[PDB]
């Protein structure tokens, strides 16, 4: 898997190729309630548009978007919040569909 | 979560703090754009009236419908059975070929509406819609076991409801009280709901009342009865 | 508060209303003497502000409707239906599935589960689910305390891995085709019925029935069709359906209404057509042709 | 005066025998509708028999029999002229179901 | 647009809107206002259109909003027509040619 920097702006946009798909991400945070959110766009097209990030679930996988899973980690279960995820405090992953295979099989 | 939304006031107050120091105290100007931003403020106030609305244990009406369509289990439902009309049996009595409603009964519906033109018997009364939601939660999961079962009989019928037995492929229930007629009437759709395993067939107790015999949790000689499972006929006329 | 989020659904304030409660706080601050016309500097604010203020209705409504499988739609009817683990299936509209979620009477909620989930195996094109649960045998064969699959395409280990897991132990399974089953060693045969397609060909006569002299019929061959597209859909006729007059007269007068039929004629092809019923056992299925289909219009 | 006898074919997976009351208050409403028969339409067994199979497709219509009121229900047709109308009540219409 | 003598002012709307239909190479108008049927064959109170090419549902979707209802139509070629659901049925000649 991989790891994908978050930089510290309260909104920030960039691109990644998963799975061989050039996919957009777009990160912007809502201070009403102090959370960030991301808007995915596969190849031009707005796929997911506004969707929580949250800690240890797959975001991706009510879409069957076939990119893999986009996770949030961190080392005792904090949320993601303005500072804590541009620090590093929280992680965000990009694994794939074999890896996530694999790995429940080990 | 928790308080999504504050008063509207605050948030208005929030925004005419950055007013610029030569309108801080322009009363006519402020009071404009206070009368303005109040209310954008009330307007999305009534949105957190948005939240506990589909909150399964106090849900109502439209919300409570919005559930049943997510959860898969409608209102109303195809029976054999002649609904009650609302109408007037001509004072006393009249022959006709219909029966009447006399404005408390579940039973609701006119000889003209959609919903009883093609024999949906369709559930009014939230209180028992709720219930059969609570239950039709445990056939979503496939909980078929009697631990959920008898769970599931608790919130339709009460806490006297028990499970009794267990044949080849025939399970008996009882609410464990007299059932009124409200209750008697949705009794086929009640079977709907509950979480018994395709291929087994559900069974009422008779009396309603709780089930005799021997052991720990039971009912003796004053409040029990003999067994005797008969078929509600949850999907038949026959 | 009759507004916003009621037990009949959301009620929405009217744009009379902004208005009219925006110009109340616009007297009680300059007086009654204020000028609010609709073309003066004061009118035109007011009716900016109350055309926002009925967008955020708007909004509030499009988010009350996002959570209504009746409403919601895209990617948002898919997290609705997660609730419930259902899936779409490929290019399956916004309709079918609403209907799936919702489980539109269906006269036996049950059942929908598996339903549902066989439907979305990928290749099924036609599904169907039965249950005996009588302590007898029914008429069409089925033994008491038993779950019938009927089913076309798919493949047979995954169809079977999922009536496996839909039905419980205790309880058998009438078929005609077997599959060998196993989880963790133990090891069950799943019976399923893949019904056996009986080539019918099917001759119809019908009467023309202007409705009020409304229009008239139209061509054979739009009759045969739309007869042929009725019964090839997901409501073609199921196995153990036997082929009757009743059937096709209540197709053919659904389908177009100013025609009368008088003489439906059916047979095994290439056996000469005759009359119904045609008998199909359980395990059997009607399959038309268009070529079969022949309609012709008597005087 | 309108008579339906009716044969129940429900289809293995579905609702059952649609409640009397219920299918006479379905073709009374439809029949009071706009799509009411017209003037000089003659009652007869294809327009009953139509309604009643789109109402409820797990039904087989087994006989129509109609009259005027007192008048004992006749076989059809009922002959309308171009000026006559029919008229209906909701406690005229039966319907029952034959074995 | 001037209507160059025609012998018949009324119709000639008619009788242009029917050649201003794509692919109709030949076109005319005929009328029996009389009691009682002419020679030609057509009844009377009757409007009659002769047309060569020319698709049926806009040739006859065309006649119906020049011929007033209660006028009847004589011709060898009926086409179906429907506006608000009231489908009424046109009739025109399209004339059968016997080489010379």
């Amino acid at each position: 898997m991989i790891e994908l920097e978050v930089l510290d702006e309260s909104k920030q946009k960039f691109s990644v190729i998963l799975n061989d798909r050039r996919v957009t991400i777009e990160l912007w945070y809502n201070t009403t309630n102090d959370r960030w959110s991301f808007s995915l766009a596969l190849d031009g097209d707005n796929v997911v548009t506004g969707r929580r990030l949250v800690t240890g679930v797959d975001l991706l996988a009510p879409f069957g978007l076939g990119i893999g899973a986009l996770f949030l980690l961190s080392e005792n279960g904090e949320p993601p919040t303005r500072a804590n995820l541009p620090l590093g405090l929280v992680k965000l992953y990009h694994a794939t569909q074999e890896e996530i295979d694999a790995a429940i099989s080990a | 979560m928790s308080n999504l939304c504050a008063d509207p006031e605050a948030l208005v107050e929030a925004r005419i703090d950055e007013v610029l120091t030569q309108y801080r105290e322009s009363p006519y100007l402020l009071n404009l754009i206070r009368a303005y931003l109040s209310k954008l403020a009330e307007t999305s106030m009534s949105y957190c009236d948005m939240v506990e609305k589909f909150d399964l244990d106090t849900a109502v009406g439209d919300q409570l419908t919005i559930i049943g369509r997510i959860l898969g289990f409608p209102r109303c439902h195809c029976v054999c059975d002649t609904i009650p009309v609302v109408g007037y049996d001509c004072g006393g009595s009249y022959a006709g070929s219909y029966q009447l409603a006399g404005y408390c009964e579940p039973g609701s519906s006119w000889i003209h509406c959609s919903p009883y033109g093609n024999s949906e018997l369709c559930v009014d009364e939230d209180e028992i819609y709720r219930s059969l939601l609570k239950a039709r939660r445990y056939q979503m999961l496939g909980l078929y076991d009697i631990e959920s079962l008898h769970e599931a009989l608790q919130i339709v019928w009460g806490e006297d409801a028990m499970v009794a037995e267990t044949k080849v492929g025939q399970v008996v229930v009882t609410p464990g009280r007299s059932l009124t007629a409200t209750e008697t009437r949705y009794l086929p759709i009640v079977f709907r709901a509950l979480p018994i395993a395709p291929g087994i067939k559900g069974m009422i107790h008779i009396d309603q009342g709780p089930i005799a015999g021997y052991g720990d949790g039971w009912a003796g000689y004053c409040g029990g009865d003999w067994l005797c499972p008969v078929d509600p006929h949850a999907y038949t006329c026959s | 508060m009759t507004y916003g989020v009621q037990p009949t659904g959301y009620v929405k304030k009217p744009l009379a209303v902004h208005l009219a409660e925006i110009e109340a706080s616009m007297v009680d601050l300059f007086g009654p003497g204020v000028i609010q016309t609709e073309q003066s500097p004061l009118g035109q604010l007011n009716g900016l502000y109350a055309d926002l203020s009925y967008d955020l209705d708007e909004r509030g409504e499009d988010l009350y409707q996002s959570f209504d499988p009746e409403q919601a739609e895209g990617s948002r009817l898919d997290i609705l239906a997660r609730y419930r683990l259902l899936s779409r299936r490929a290019g399956e509209s916004d309709e079918s599935f609403r209907r799936a979620i919702t489980n539109v009477d269906r006269a036996r909620i049950d059942l929908s589960d598996l339903s549902t989930a066989l439907s979305a195996i990928n290749g099924v094109s036609w599904s169907r689910v039965y249950v005996n649960e009588d302590a007898t045998t029914d008429a069409d064969g089925i033994p008491p305390n038993t779950v019938s699959v009927a089913v076309i395409g798919g493949d047979d280990d995954e169809v079977a891995q999922l009536v496996r897991r839909y039905v419980v132990p205790g309880v058998g399974m009438y078929g005609n085709t077997t599959i060998e089953t196993t989880i963790g060693g133990f090891c069950r045969r799943i019976r399923v019925i893949r019904p056996v397609l009986i080539p019918t060909s099917v001759e119809i006569d019908v009467q023309s029935r202007p409705l009020k002299n409304g229009c008239p019929p139209p061509s054979v061959n739009a009759m045969a069709a739309g007869l042929y597209t009725e019964l090839t859909g997901p409501d073609r006729p199921g196995n153990g359906e036997d082929g009757t007059v009743y059937l096709f007269r209540k197709i053919m007068e659904r389908l177009y209404p100013n025609v009368e039929v008088v003489d439906v004629r059916l047979s095994q092809a290439p056996a000469a057509p005759t009359t119904p019923p045609l008998v199909m056992s359980f395990f059997q299925m009607m399959s038309f042709n268009a070529d079969d289909i022949l309609v012709e219009i008597v005087p």
